[PDB]
């Protein structure tokens, strides 16, 4: 059953996004004035 | 009938009199007609001005065809406000750009 | 200064790897493989046509490789010497689609099915003169199955009885699938779908302690897809509609048990986890089954679009993390997608893969081990040194 | 008016063999499709465009 | 090397000095205020009284210059010539001149600075002897006009290259510029020993923070498909990291949180490099934004971590210290939260976490993980984990109802568990 | 959607999106709304395929005025991806518009399909 | 930690035997077992006024070398007695000088391109060819065209090098009858 | 009023085909259709799909 527990395991994983070369280039026109933590959650949105 | 009419002819939609003597005599027509003064183009430097213009235009014919053309229109500017989102990324995306190297 | 919160500094004083090793990974990295190419595997006896189908065993380390030239060859592959086992030629007869087949009641029936533009099938049963049969009776649907190409080999239970035995599903004219028995030639049942077949495969789903259930999934053109259970009578279960999806050429499951991967024990058998619909424009739309089973418009998960030209030919890896999408119409179009991450491999193939016009492919069931065959006869042989 | 139509058929045509060598000078695979008699054509490649 | 070479050597030892009245006019006429016809006929007593104006201007507004009035801005800094002091006192003064532009980073955006630091520029000759920081500390400002009149008249350094077509041009510095000039190494230890010292001083704020950490995740961005360029660049940017998380500040600290979730999603580090993050991240927590971020980025970090033990107990030291940071409550009050961030594989290591550890709390557990959905993996290695608690003490209301849960939702994977380790009667007879 | 007038059904839908497809090969169609509104202001349209699934819909149904003023055939079909995959794109596609020829290979295809649209009108 | 230089010397034959800073200077020498003294020089930083945190790596600067396994095969180059090619069994020709031990240079095995516009195959990170089995050598045509032909353990192809280049050649020379080549001759 | 759905009963070999009759079974959820090949095919409503034909 080790075959089919290693199955479930790399059966029981989710589609997670990945940073680009061009994910994080939007982010230099709204980094004036914002807050840390609103510019924490803005990244988070990117990467999730 | 503003509403019925392709998005390029909305961008020269002023200059027909260049647009006509550039076309009967084999040159190149003009780029920007009356839509050289709004506030986007006069964002933009150089010869994106003349892109956005182009942009520009597509997104003003999507918004104006479905402004008269819709009958459930709620007067609240969504559709305008979301291709002037768009507008605004593309223009900065291409004013990021820089033709000189680094 | 100093003789000898700090945890992070300390522990990047100490270490030279940032990342984690050998053995404590499990499942793939995404955007770069790490892929070998070993011996081609048909570098040994050369191949006097293009390569049309290509099967690994399940259990041995053999490659079974045919095409138009009539004649299948079985090579005994590894890295070093790829040397053929043996090589029939079946005169007149120049098959399209050859299979390996191994049943779930004994492990020791190792048959090949092969099949071309014919209208009879041939069962060459091994164990090593050569002992075929030749199945040509249509048992009273003859008019609706002008040739056996497009086969595909599976397994079906009595389901009065736990009697596992093996199935071969033809595609015909109309909208047919003729399924119809492997030992014994008779025809079992035909479902027919509207509009103009064009692929089909097989899902398996479990049950109980030794039982299953068998669903043939049968494409449109159109894109709208049927599916049939035919562990009872074939009859139709769900019905639904490939989001785009114009001209479908090909539909492929992965990630259990499919014709590609087969199982070798009935407690063995998973459900494919990942279904994949690849187009007319390359195109492959891809969904994920573990929630999309159920809303009859599903949504695929990606829509890949890298290869321009017609899908004609897309494989899951046996562990269900690669998808493998190939277009016999241009010289070197494949890809290598990763999933559940559906982002393409980007460090291979590179511009000096010798993948040709890539006409069939195939994993290896253990080893990880690709086996890619193109027009001018050639099948290439990767290792994927991650398994 | 007839003249007119004439003209504008003929304006039609000078088009069409104007805008079908501009086509065919873009890019993509195309092959010299010969009819019977003679009439070229040009069929393009079935591969859609990245 | 030629003659021209060396003697371009000796021209570039000798920049500063004032051999002529042409090169005292191509020298001084470089101000930041004024033009170069202007420039080159003020006196020093005039740039003078109205730079200690504006300093008295900057420190009614912000009171740590009285210090540079002493010292940088006194009346016999006017005769104080540069280019004539030893070795050690020009070091005491551009010491001293760098703790000026790291404490005036912040006031850039308000004249009284411009007319301040226009006299270091005209007395010292800080655009040429002092110039990395001056670049470093006036880095944020690139898009507005004091950064184009620094480039207007600043000489260069070897490392900030890459800006060297925008000196003098009607176009500010543009944000791939930006990145590409923050993709070097060199750069970037030298940008980073430059946040050593801001920290040091407590001179870190909110807009440098703010360009600081969207270069920096841009940088990796960049480079997220080179991993020996990643390889090289993790123990700069996550040494940074753990010198942001160990100051007082919660923008910074969620700086810090920014620059380890972009890097743990874009290469995925070793699981003690993450334990000891997350050690760190705990370790000076201070206020509620700093907790909030700081549990979003434990969440990402432990659920972008593949292999054989991602789901292992987080030990006895970072179990104790998480839940001195983060009670029960809090982490219910965050599972709530309809969003629904992705944390699978951080609550699967908690609660085993749990069950190893507190051996008390275990109501709490079950309320979690009816909140959240786990994977069957994760449920799996749960309930054998609860099984071996079981077998270890006796089994009380807690561990039974939890076990009635897990009978509830699929009883099929508790009975192959059972029969993987123990019998059905048998828990039946100890239950 | 409602204001999407004659909308296809699947074997309709099926030889429409064939005949774009060949159609798009023998490089003979216009892909667009603002190319399809030109063909049609220049009167070099076979018919009309809109798509009905372009979020505003408005963005289309205006070039259905002027085919009720030029006698042309239109019709809609359901997805503007499939549309957009069919006319050998890789973009999602609203409207394409059959240009006229008549030395064409595909005239009774296209004959065929827009008889089959005007039934329905 | 500044840098880390990884497989400056081979493990196989003892790593880094000795390294040594020449006191004062920013240069080091080392020295393995596998028959190689090396030397590595630290720049100046390239950060002018930080300098002592911006540390650039260190380089390589001059360094001597010889064999790391015992030849193979010998050939005198030309009748001087001033080189001989010597070939190894770590796969590497070098090119040793009688008159001064400061002349000797490993014979450089990077290849040229087809004459057609065929792409090369082979792997594409690189290894040394089979170790020599023979050579040969008539420099009567020297600095005109390729002038050693060499033959490799187990490889059914004979190579061409060009001496007075110091590389391979743009030929090798199969047997066409699918046999490995056991003599190499050529005309004088 | 628009035909949701379009089944293709087995067509000739070496001429037309014409479908002649066509009732509802209510017990079943199901289309008897006779065609002018002489089969009767028996079309399963929902999901409109063949669930089996007799060449009778």
């Amino acid at each position: 059953d080790e075959e089919d527990i290693a199955l479930e395991f790399i059966n029981g994983e989710k589609k997670d996004k990945l940073v680009n070369m061009n994910s994080f280039t939007s982010m230099f026109d709204n980094i004036q004035n914002v807050q840390m933590d609103t510019f924490f959650d803005r990244v988070m949105k990117v990467l999730t | 009938s503003l509403a019925k009419s392709p998005a390029s002819t909305i961008q020269i939609l002023g200059a027909e009199k260049a647009l006509f003597r550039a076309l009967k005599t084999k040159h190149d027509t003009p780029k920007y007609g009356l839509l050289y003064h709004a506030s986007l183009v006069g964002q933009a430097t150089g010869k994106n001005k003349g892109k956005i213009a182009r942009v520009l235009a597509a997104k003003a014919a999507v918004s104006l065809r479905y402004d008269a053309l819709a009958e459930d229109r709620d007067d609240s500017g969504d559709i305008g406000l979301e291709s002037r989102a768009k507008v605004e990324n593309r223009l900065s995306q291409l004013e990021g750009r820089d033709l000189r190297t680094t | 200064d100093e003789s000898d919160i700090n945890a992070l500094t300390k522990i990047l004083s100490t270490t030279y790897n940032y990342k984690d090793t050998l053995s404590n990974s499990k499942l793939l990295p995404p955007k770069k493989l790490d892929i070998v190419r070993l011996k081609d595997a048909n570098a040994s006896h050369p191949s006097h046509s293009a390569i049309q189908s290509l099967s690994f065993h399940p259990s041995k380390p053999l490659l079974l490789t045919g095409g138009y030239d009539k004649t299948l060859r079985i090579y005994h592959i590894d890295g070093k010497t790829n040397h053929l086992v043996t090589s029939l030629h079946l005169v007149g007869s120049p098959i399209q689609t050859c299979t390996f087949y191994t049943s779930l009641s004994n492990q020791n029936q190792q048959n090949i099915f092969t099949a071309g533009r014919r209208r009879y099938m041939h069962s060459w049963d091994l164990s090593l003169t050569a002992k075929i049969e030749k199945f040509s009776r249509l048992y009273g649907h003859e008019s609706t199955q002008r040739s056996f190409e497009n086969f595909k080999v599976a397994h079906l239970q009595n389901s009065q009885t736990n009697s596992v035995h093996g199935i071969v599903l033809l595609q015909g004219n109309n909208g047919w699938i003729n399924i119809l028995h492997s030992t014994s030639g008779l025809w079992l049942m035909g479902c027919k779908i509207e509009g103009v077949i064009t692929d089909f495969c097989i899902d398996y789903q479990p049950i109980s302690r030794g039982k299953f259930r068998t669903i043939l999934i049968a494409v449109n053109a159109y894109g709208e897809v049927w599916e049939f259970d035919l562990n009872k009578n074939g009859h139709v279960i769900r019905r639904w509609k490939d989001q785009g999806g114009v001209g479908i050429t090909k539909i492929q499951v992965g990630g259990g048990t499919t014709t590609t991967c087969p199982a070798l024990q009935i407690s063995k058998i998973k459900q494919n986890r990942w279904l994949a619909v690849g187009s007319e424009s390359g195109f492959v739309n891809l969904y994920d089954r573990n929630n999309a089973m159920t809303s009859s418009t599903p949504t695929p998960v990606a829509a890949l679009d890298q290869l321009t030209t017609t899908i004609s030919n897309l494989q899951f890896s046996p562990d269900g993390q690669i998808l493998c999408m190939a277009s016999r119409a241009v010289k070197d179009a494949l890809r290598l997608v990763h999933l559940p991450s559906c982002s393409v491999f980007s460090n291979w193939p590179t511009s000096g893969t010798p993948l040709g016009k890539v006409t069939s492919v195939a994993f290896s069931p253990s080893g990880g081990l690709l086996a890619v065959g193109n027009e001018q006869g050639k099948v290439r042989l990767w290792k994927l040194n991650h398994y | 008016v007839k003249q007119h139509l004439q003209r504008e058929t003929q304006l039609k045509q000078v088009q069409q063999r104007m805008d079908a060598q501009r086509e065919l000078l873009k890019k993509g695979s195309k092959k010299k499709i010969v009819d019977s008699s003679g009439k070229i054509s040009f069929k393009w490649k079935k591969q859609r465009k990245r | 090397s030629s003659l021209s070479d060396q003697l371009a050597q000796v021209a570039s030892n000798n920049a500063t000095v004032a051999l002529d009245r042409k090169r005292r006019q191509k020298l001084h006429s470089a101000s930041l205020i004024y033009n170069s016809k202007t420039a080159a006929t003020q006196d020093y007593d005039f740039i003078f009284e109205n730079a200690s104006k504006a300093l008295e201007e900057l420190s009614q507004i912000e009171p740590k210059f009285a210090i540079f009035s002493r010292t940088l801005f006194s009346e016999s800094s006017i005769s104080l010539d540069r280019n004539v002091q030893t070795k050690e006192e020009i070091k005491d003064l551009d010491n001293a001149i760098n703790a000026y532009l790291l404490l005036a980073s912040s006031k850039w955006y308000l004249a009284p600075t411009l007319h301040a630091t226009e006299w270091l520029v005209r007395r010292f000759q800080i655009h040429v002897k002092n110039t990395e920081m001056l670049l470093l500390s006036t880095l944020n400002y690139y898009q507005t006009p004091v950064f184009k009149r620094i480039l207007s008249i600043i000489k260069l350094p070897p490392l900030f290259n890459c800006l060297s077509n925008f000196v003098r041009s009607e176009k500010p510095p543009t944000a791939l510029t930006m990145i590409k000039l923050f993709n070097d190494m060199d750069f970037l230890k030298l940008y980073t020993s430059y946040l050593d010292q801001c920290i040091k001083h407590n001179a870190t704020y909110t807009n440098q923070l703010l360009f600081t950490t969207c270069c920096f995740i841009n940088v990796v961005a960049f480079n997220s498909n080179n991993d020996e360029k990643l390889n090289q660049l993790v123990p700069i940017l996550l040494e940074i990291s753990a010198k942001l998380l160990a100051s007082k500040s919660k923008d910074c600290q969620i700086a810090a949180h920014t620059i380890l979730v972009v890097f743990a999603t874009a290469l995925p580090l070793k699981k003690t490099i993450i334990l000891a993050a997350m050690e760190t991240i705990l370790s000076n927590l201070d206020a509620k934004e700093a907790k909030h971020s700081a549990l979003l980025t434990i969440c990402k970090l432990f659920q972008t971590l593949k292999g054989q033990g991602n789901v292992d107990q987080l030990p006895s030291k970072i179990f104790k210290l998480f839940d001195s940071k983060f009670d029960t409550v809090s982490i219910l009050t965050f599972l709530d939260k309809e969003d629904k961030p992705v944390c699978d594989k951080f609550i699967t290591s908690y609660t085993r976490s749990i069950a190893r550890y507190d051996r008390s709390k275990l109501n709490i557990i079950l309320s979690l993980l009816k909140k959240i959905r786990l994977e069957r993996y994760e449920v799996r290695l749960i309930i054998t984990d609860l099984i071996y608690l079981s077998e270890i003490l006796e089994d009380k209301s807690q561990l039974v109802e939890l076990f009635e849960y897990f009978i509830s939702i699929n009883e099929d994977l508790v009975l192959k568990c059972l029969k993987s380790l123990g019998l059905t009667g048998e828990l039946f007879e100890i239950r | 959607n409602p204001k999407a007038f004659p909308l296809a059904d699947a074997a309709l839908t099926q030889q429409i999106l064939d005949v774009v497809q060949q159609a798009a090969n023998l490089r003979q169609l216009k892909k667009g709304a603002n190319e399809a509104t030109k063909t049609l202001n220049r009167g070099i349209s076979e018919f009309i395929i809109m798509a009905a699934d372009c979020e505003p819909i408005e963005i289309l149904l205006h070039l259905p005025l002027l085919c009720e003023d030029k006698n042309v055939p239109y019709v809609f079909v359901p997805s503007r991806v499939a549309l957009g995959r069919a006319c050998g794109v890789s973009r999602p596609v609203i409207a394409a518009s059959i240009t006229t020829n008549d030395a064409s290979a595909i005239k009774t295809q296209i004959y065929a399909v827009k008889d089959k649209i005007e039934t329905l009108l | 930690r500044i840098h880390v230089l990884k497989n400056i010397h081979r493990e196989s034959y003892g790593g880094v035997t000795q390294a040594t800073f020449l006191n004062g200077q920013p240069i080091i020498v080392t020295s393995g077992g596998d028959n190689s003294l090396k030397e590595y020089v630290f720049d100046p930083s390239l950060s002018q006024g930080s300098g002592d945190v911006v540390v650039q790596p260190p380089r390589y600067l001059r360094s001597r070398g010889g064999h790391s396994q015992p030849p193979s095969y010998i050939a005198f180059a030309d009748s001087q007695s001033h080189f001989m090619l010597s070939a190894s069994k770590d796969r590497s020709l070098w090119s040793f000088s009688l008159r001064k031990d400061a002349q000797s240079q490993e014979m450089s095995q990077r290849l040229h391109k087809k004459q057609d516009g065929g792409r090369v195959g082979g792997s594409t990170i690189k290894s040394k060819f089979p170790e020599i089995v023979a050579l040969a050598i008539e420099n009567a045509r020297i600095g005109e065209w390729e002038n050693i032909i060499t033959a490799h353990k187990d490889e059914k192809f004979a190579r061409t090098w060009d001496m007075r280049n110091k590389r391979v050649g743009r030929w090798t020379f199969d047997t066409t009858d699918d046999g490995f080549v056991k003599s190499v001759a050529m005309s004088q | 009023g628009r035909l949701l759905h379009t089944m293709k009963v087995d067509k000739a070999k070496k001429e037309s085909t014409l479908v002649w009759s066509v009732i509802y079974l209510p017990r079943t959820d199901q289309i008897a259709s006779g065609d002018s090949t002489g089969s009767i095919k028996f079309w399963d409503f929902q999901f409109a799909t063949l669930n089996q034909s007799f060449k009778a």
